[PDB]
RNA sequence: UUGAGCCUUGAUGUGUAGGAUAGGUGGGAGGCUUUGAAGUGUGGACGCCAGUCUGCAUGGAGCCGACCUUGAAAUACCACC
C-alpha cells in the first residue's frame, strides 16, 4: 500500500493538481485518466520516486518491488533487445554483476572469497538461476524470435518493442505501474493478450490507458485526475 | 495574500528556519541563500522546505 | 494399497508424542530401504522477504549417514587441509572444468579464500541443487580441510522454503529412538538461537516426523 | 475542445502523385509488388494493417525522407505537402521554447499575432509559451504539430497516425477539422471509427496481395 | 437456498528446446509391480481438446528412475505448504 501525503506538484503559474492524498494499495487494480497535459504523466513518476513533488511524499513500502518501466521507445535506440530486457530486478541485477567480478577480476582477496560466497547465495535466493528461463519465456511470449534477440534497438518496429519493454516489467514484480498500453496502435489481438495475461496474472498495477474498451475489459478502480 | 508564507530550513542539519514569503506564481524554485545558522555558528545553505 | 491402508491405520489430525512417534515411525517400515526419516518444521517467518531466510548448517553427534566427498576447493593452504582431512577434489579450476566437467558432481565445495576459481566457474552446473558454498553456512572460512573434515562428522545444513518450512533427514531410522531424540533436540535448538531478530510472532507452529515411504505425524 | 481548422494557400486541381512502382522492400521479399494508383486529387485513402507491414516506410518513400529502390514518385510542382511524422522526436530538441517553435514556421506573419493566437486557439496559456517545448508530454506535442499543419495550411497532409495519444475530445476536433478540409490527404491511422468516420479510397496493403479502392471501407469489412 | 472463516479427504496445476498438459522444496538414482500387474472391452470428471484423473472384474503379472531435449527434473516417491 504505496500511500501520498499531501503531493502537490506545480509547474510555473498553476499548479497541475493540490493536496493530492490518496491510499494506493490492496488487491484491486487501478487505473487514472486524465486529459492529457494534466497531471498523469507526471503523478505516476511521482510515485515511482523518479521525480519528487513540491510538496508531499511517496511512502513506499519498503520491499513491495515497485515495477517501473522506459515508456517511450523512440530515444533509448542505443540499448539492444537483449540489452534493454536484462536491464525489472534491481537487486538481481546487482548481484549478477557483482559476481561477474570473478571472471573478470584477476584474482581476489581473502575477504572477497567470503563476498562471492555470500553473493552467489543471494543469487539464487532470488533465483538468477531461472531469471534467464524466465526472461525468454516472457520475450518469446510477447512475439520476438530468438533471431531478433541480440539485433540492435532501432531496427525492429516499435509494435515488437512494445512487447519486448513490456517483459521488463513482468520480473514476477507486484505493483507495477505501466504507462499508455495504447499509443503506438496494437492490433488489438495483441491488446486482448496482454488484456488477459494481466487479468490471470495476480498484482497491482497502475494504468494510463486511453483505449475505453481496454480499459472495460482489464481494470476495476478509476482514478479520475480531472479538476484539481 | 495571493503571496504566500513559506521557510528557509538549514541544511547544517539542525533544527533552524528562517520563514519568509515568495509569489507562488512566478515558478516554483526552492530559495537558495546562504544564511546564519546559530546552532553552529556558521554561514550555510538554506533550501525552502515547509 | 499402502496410501489407503496407512490413511486408516494412522491418523494425522490428532497430534502425538516423541515417544509414541518414533515408535510409530519405526513400526511402518513398509518398503525394503534404509528409509532415512526425515524432520519438517512449519516455521514462522516472512520468507517473502529476504531478511527473515534462516539458512544455516548443524554439526549433530551422530553423523549424517552418508559419505561426503567434500572437495576442497582452495589453492595452497585449502589444498594442503583437504589432502590432511581427506579431499576428494584438489583446489584449483582443472578439477571443475575438465575433471569435474566430465565428472557428475561433488557432495559439498569446501571454499578457501587463497584459490577459489569455482566461485565463476561452478555456475548452474553444480550450484543448480544447493552445491555451491555458503558464506553463511561456513563455506568461504579459514579453515578449508577442517571445515571438510567437520562435515563428515554430520554437518548437515537447512535452508528454509518459499512458504517458511524446513525439513530435513533427522537421522537414519535404523538410529536408536534416543539416538533421534537427542539429534531433534540439537537441531531445534540450533534453528531457535538461528530464528532472525526481526521476526514477530511464533515462529514454531508445527514439527512432523516422517518416513521416506511410510507417512508422517505431528511429534508435538 | 480544441478549434483546429486546416485551411488551404492555394488548390490543386488535377492530381498529386500518380506512382507506378517502388520495389521497396528493406531486407526481406518485399511487403508490396507493384503499388500503382493515382488520386485526381482524391481524398483519405486510409492505409490499414497488422503491427509490422510497412505502411511508415511507404509514407516515407512518398515524401522523400527515404526513396524507392526503383521507380519514381513525383508531386505537382504546385503542392505543399504537410507531415505529421511517425515519430516525432527529431523535431522536439535543441532547446526551443513552445513560442519559438511554433514562430519559427510561418511564411508571411507576424511574430505576436497568428502564432501566439494559433496557441491559444488549442488548450494553451501564457505560461504554456515560455516553457521549453522540449519537456511536453504526449498529446500537447500533437496539438503542436497540428498547429504547425494549420500555420503552413499545407495542400496534401501526410498525417502518419493522428489518433495516437490524443484526448478523445481532441480526437472529435480533429475529426472536425478533417471533414471540414478542403484539401487533399492521406493518412494510416489504425483507429477503427476514423477511416470509418472519414475514410473512402482505402489502399489495404498486405505482404503478397494489396486492395486498392474496395469502397467505403463498410463494403470491405463486411466481406473481410 | 446463498455469502464467510476453520478442519479433513480427494482432486488441480505445458511450453517454446520436445518422449510427456515437466510447482518448488533435494533426502535419495533404486524403488514401484501379484493385501493380482502391462493393455485389451466399458463408463465417468475436467481441459490453451494434444491430453490428466477415476468404480470395474478380467486379461494374469509388466511398467519405471536414469540415460534425456535441460533454468529444473522427471507423479521411483514419502512427507509440509
Ligand atoms: N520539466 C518540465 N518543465 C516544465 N513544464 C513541464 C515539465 N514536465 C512537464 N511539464 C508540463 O506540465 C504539464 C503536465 O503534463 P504531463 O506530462 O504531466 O501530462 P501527461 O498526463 O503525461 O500527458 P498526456 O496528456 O500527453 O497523456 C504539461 O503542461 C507539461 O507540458
Ligand atoms: N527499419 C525497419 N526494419 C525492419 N522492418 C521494418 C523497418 N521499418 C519498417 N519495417 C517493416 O515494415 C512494415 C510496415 O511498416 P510500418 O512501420 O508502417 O508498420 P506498421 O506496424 O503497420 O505501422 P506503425 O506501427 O508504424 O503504425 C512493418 O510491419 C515492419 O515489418
Ligand atoms: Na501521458
Ligand atoms: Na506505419
Amino acid at each position: 500500500m504505496l500511500v501520498s501525503s499531501n503531493v502537490t506538484m506545480q509547474f510555473g503559474s498553476k499548479p497541475l493538481f493540490e493536496n493530492i492524498s490518496v491510499k494506493f494499495g490492496g488487491g484491486n487494480r487501478y487505473g487514472l485518466i486524465g486529459a492529457n497535459g494534466s497531471g498523469k504523466s507526471t503523478f505516476m513518476k511521482i510515485l515511482g520516486g523518479d521525480l519528487e513533488p513540491t510538496l508531499g511524499n511517496v511512502s513506499l513500502d519498503p520491499n513491495e518491488r515497485i515495477g517501473k518501466l522506459r515508456q517511450d521507445q523512440f530515444a533509448f535506440e542505443e540499448f539492444t533487445v537483449l540489452d534493454t530486457v536484462i536491464m525489472g530486478h534491481k537487486e538481481l541485477w546487482e548481484v549478477k554483476q557483482e559476481r561477474d567480478r570473478i571472471y573478470a577480476l584477476p584474482e581476489m582477496s581473502e575477504e572477497d572469497g567470503y563476498k562471492v560466497a555470500d553473493l552467489e547465495v543471494k543469487y539464487g535466493e532470488m533465483d538468477g538461476y531461472s531469471a534467464e528461463a524466465r526472461a525468454g519465456e516472457l520475450l518469446l511470449g510477447v512475439g520476438i524470435p530468438v533471431e531478433q534477440h541480440y539485433g540492435p534497438m532501432s531496427e525492429v518496429a516499435p509494435g515488437w518493442k512494445l512487447r519486448v519493454l513490456l517483459a521488463q516489467a513482468l520480473f514476477a514484480d507486484p505493483d507495477i505501474l505501466l504507462l499508455d498500453q495504447p499509443t503506438n496502435n496494437l492490433d488489438i489481438d495483441t491488446i486482448r493478450w496482454l488484456e488477459q495475461v494481466l487479468n490471470e496474472r495476480d498484482s497491482t498495477m497502475i494504468i494510463i490507458s486511453h483505449d475505453r474498451h481496454f480499459l472495460n475489459m482489464v481494470c476495476t478502480h478509476m482514478a479520475d485526475l480531472d479538476y484539481g | 495574500g495571493i503571496r504566500e508564507k513559506i521557510k528557509l530550513v538549514s541544511s547544517a542539519g539542525t533544527g533552524h528556519f528562517y520563514t519568509t514569503t515568495k509569489n507562488k506564481r512566478t515558478k516554483p524554485e526552492k530559495l537558495e541563500l546562504k544564511k546564519f545558522d546559530p546552532v553552529v555558528r556558521q554561514h550555510v545553505i538554506y533550501k525552502e522546505a515547509k | 494399497k499402502r496410501m489407503r491402508v496407512i490413511r486408516e491405520k494412522v491418523d494425522a489430525t490428532k497430534q502425538y508424542d516423541i515417544n509414541e512417534a518414533i515408535a510409530l515411525l519405526k513400526e511402518l517400515a513398509t518398503a525394503k530401504f534404509v528409509e532415512s526419516v526425515d524432520v519438517a518444521v512449519n516455521l514462522g517467518i516472512d520468507a517473502r522477504k529476504s531478511d527473515q531466510n534462516v539458512r544455516g548448517a548443524t554439526v549433530l553427534p551422530h553423523g549424517t549417514g552418508r559419505s561426503v566427498r567434500v572437495a576442497v576447493f582452495t589453492q595452497g593452504a585449502n589444498a594442503e587441509a583437504a589432502k590432511a582431512a581427506g579431499a576428494e577434489l584438489v583446489g584449483m579450476e582443472d578439477l571443475a572444468d575438465q575433471i569435474k566437467k566430465g565428472e557428475m558432481n561433488f557432495d559439498v565445495v569446501i571454499a578457501s579464500p587463497d584459490a577459489m576459481r569455482v566461485v565463476g566457474q561452478l555456475g548452474q552446473v553444480l550450484g543448480p541443487r544447493g552445491l555451491m558454498p555458503n558464506p553463511k553456512v561456513g563455506t568461504v572460512t579459514p579453515n578449508v580441510a577442517e571445515a571438510v573434515k567437520n562435515a563428515k562428522a554430520g554437518q548437515v545444513r537447512y535452508r528454509n522454503d518459499k512458504n517458511g518450512i524446513i525439513h530435513t533427514t533427522i537421522g537414519k531410522v535404523d538410529f536408536d529412538a534416543d539416538k533421534l531424540k537427542e539429534n531433534l533436540e540439537a537441531l531445534l535448538v540450533a534453528l531457535k538461537k538461528a530464528k532472525p531478530t526481526q521476526a514477530k510472532g511464533v515462529y514454531i507452529k508445527k514439527v512432523s516426523i516422517s518416513t521416506t515411504m511410510g507417512a508422517g505425524v505431528a511429534v508435538d | 475542445n480544441p478549434f483546429i481548422r486546416f485551411e488551404q494557400d492555394k488548390k490543386l486541381f488535377r492530381n498529386a502523385l500518380e506512382v507506378e512502382g517502388l520495389t521497396k522492400g528493406f531486407d526481406n521479399g518485399p511487403l508490396f509488388k507493384n503499388l500503382n494508383l493515382l488520386l485526381e486529387v482524391g481524398e483519405k485513402l486510409a492505409v490499414l494493417g497488422t503491427n509490422g507491414v510497412g505502411k511508415s516506410t511507404l509514407l516515407k518513400t512518398l515524401v522523400g525522407d527515404l526513396q524507392p529502390d526503383s521507380g519514381t514518385v513525383k508531386w505537382s510542382e504546385n503542392a505543399r505537402i504537410g507531415y505529421y511524422a511517425q515519430d516525432h522526436e527529431y523535431e522536439f530538441e535543441n532547446d526551443l521554447t513552445v513560442f519559438e517553435w511554433m514562430s519559427q514556421w510561418k511564411q508571411e506573419g507576424d511574430d505576436e499575432q497568428a502564432v501566439r493566437s494559433i496557441l491559444g486557439r488549442l488548450l494553451f496559456s501564457q505560461d504554456d509559451i515560455k516553457k521549453p517545448a522540449k519537456v511536453l508530454s504526449g498529446g500537447e506535442k500533437g496539438r503542436m504539430l497540428f498547429g504547425k499543419l494549420m500555420m503552413q495550411k499545407p495542400n496534401i497532409l501526410i498525417m502518419d497516425q493522428p489518433t495516437n495519444h490524443l484526448d478523445m475530445e481532441s480526437i472529435e476536433s480533429l475529426n472536425m477539422a478533417l471533414e471540414l478540409y478542403q484539401g487533399t490527404l492521406i493518412f494510416v491511422s489504425h483507429d477503427r471509427e476514423f477511416v470509418s468516420s472519414l475514410a473512402t479510397r482505402i489502399l489495404e496493403i498486405t505482404p503478397e496481395r494489396v486492395i486498392d479502392f474496395s469502397g467505403n471501407y463498410e463494403d470491405y469489412l463486411r466481406s473481410k
